[PDB]
């Protein structure tokens, strides 16, 4: 009974980051060294836990919160961090427990052309809330108008896609991350290691 | 779209008051109309954005209203400019009036 | 707060010239950047706008088929190129901003550089 890390990080389509796709992961054994001792990953950083005894501390639950972003903006998926994604789109909490895991994917996401397929939000009226999915795409209202449902001055798409093409250099390259967020409630802790 | 701005040329004395005219060629959104003061070798500035808000640092020798005006209330020395209308309605298309000179 | 444009042009016919905006002492990245061109002694016309967050552009028919506007958030400046110029684009070209600040935006272009004369001459 292994947990189905390969239905997260060897999925075919990867939920565009404005609109991040969260999987409970429950009652199961997470076999966290596959992961970490992989290499195939460009980024593993763990917060509130050592990435080597992931295995020996048990959790009532494990949420992969999957999404694609752009190499530049890797570095602002951590607790206390800010910009685009870290306040418009994925905001992890100071005290975030967990760990973040991302790879560089260039050759299976670009599209000769550019693959605009993934989005990220651009305006929002303020910052989110740790872990807050806002999905809304609702004309922004940068002005005092009202956009009545029309785009204009003052009056934008909330969301832009990504150009990922192959032929970007690596910061604008698409990565894809998982972030296994790490709960433990008043619970039996369910999810452990072998 | 075409702003038509009236008159060409508005003569009238200091300490007067007058009323410029900038007239759509089809009913346009009030919230997108605005007035911009040209003085003769300068970038322009907006007085009235919205048809009828003040823009910051306006006085009260101005206020704002198809038929969009421009309201002096009166005419001072720096008063004596360009005005231009602008139409900032939906993505594309925003245009601009002639202008009135202001004598 | 301003924005402040860059210098003069003298292009040859048939070239494309290239002016730029910087804006400081506002959210930049929240504003949206237009474009209008004073011949001497005529009326402004409109060239066109840029989302400066979006990137996404609209340019006058007039225009649109020779002209491209774009943005780079690092220097928090805005760019214009006019491709294959013509004698007739002679005229002092200008950019204006909206001010904006933290999540709001002013209802109107209340920030103007001070334009910059291009000249396309033999
Ligand atoms: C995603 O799929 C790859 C390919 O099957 C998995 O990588 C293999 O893992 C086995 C078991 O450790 C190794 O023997 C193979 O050599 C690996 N192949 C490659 C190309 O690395 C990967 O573990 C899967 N990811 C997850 C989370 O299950």
């Amino acid at each position: 009974n292994l947990c189905p890390f390969g239905e997260v990080f060897n999925a075919t389509r990867f939920a565009s980051v404005y609109a991040w796709n969260r999987k409970r992961i429950s009652n199961c054994v997470a076999d966290y060294s596959v992961l970490y001792n992989s290499a195939s990953f460009s980024t593993f950083k763990c917060y509130g836990v050592s990435p080597t005894k992931l295995n020996d501390l048990c959790f009532t639950n494990v949420y992969a919160d999957s999404f694609v972003i752009r190499g530049d903006e890797v570095r602002q998926i951590a607790p206390g961090q800010t910009g685009k994604i870290a306040d418009y789109n994925y905001k992890l909490p100071d005290d975030f427990t967990g760990c973040v895991i991302a790879w560089n994917s260039n050759n299976l996401d670009s599209k000769v052309g550019g693959n605009y397929n993934y989005l990220y939000r651009l305006f929002r009226k303020s910052n989110l809330k740790p872990f807050e999915r806002d999905i809304s795409t609702e004309i922004y209202q940068a002005g005092s108008t009202p956009c009545n449902g029309v785009e204009g001055f003052n009056c934008y798409f909330p969301l832009q896609s990504y150009g990922f093409q192959p032929t970007n250099g690596v910061g604008y390259q698409p990565y894809r991350v998982v972030v296994l967020s790490f709960e433990l409630l008043h619970a039996p802790a369910t999810v452990c290691g072998p | 779209i075409v702003l038509t701005q009236t008159p060409g040329t508005l003569s009238l004395s200091p300490g007067e008051r007058a009323t410029l005219s900038c007239r759509a060629s089809q009913s346009v959104s009030s919230s997108y109309l605005a007035w911009y003061q040209q003085k003769p070798g300068q970038a322009p500035r907006l007085l009235i954005y919205g048809a009828s808000s003040r823009a910051t640092g306006i006085p009260d020798r101005f206020s704002g209203s198809t038929d969009f005006t421009l309201t002096i209330s009166r005419l001072e020395p720096e008063d004596f400019a360009v005005y231009y209308c602008q139409q900032y309605v939906g993505l594309t298309g925003w245009t601009f009036g002639q202008g009135t000179k202001v004598e | 707060v301003q924005l402040v444009q860059s210098g003069p042009e003298v292009k040859k016919p048939g070239t494309s010239v290239r002016v730029s905006c910087k804006a400081s002492g506002f959210t930049f990245t929240s504003s949206a950047v237009q474009w209008v061109r004073q011949a001497r002694g005529q009326r402004l016309e409109w060239v066109g706008w840029i989302v400066v967050g979006s990137g996404n552009t609209n340019y006058a028919q007039k225009f649109h088929e020779r002209v491209t506007i774009t943005r780079d958030m690092s220097t928090s400046t805005a760019y214009m190129e006019l491709s294959s110029l013509r004698s007739e684009d002679t005229a002092v070209y200008y950019c204006a901003s909206p001010y904006c600040s933290g999540g709001s935006c002013s209802d109107g272009f209340d920030i103007w550089g001070q334009g910059t004369m291009v000249t396309v001459s033999s």
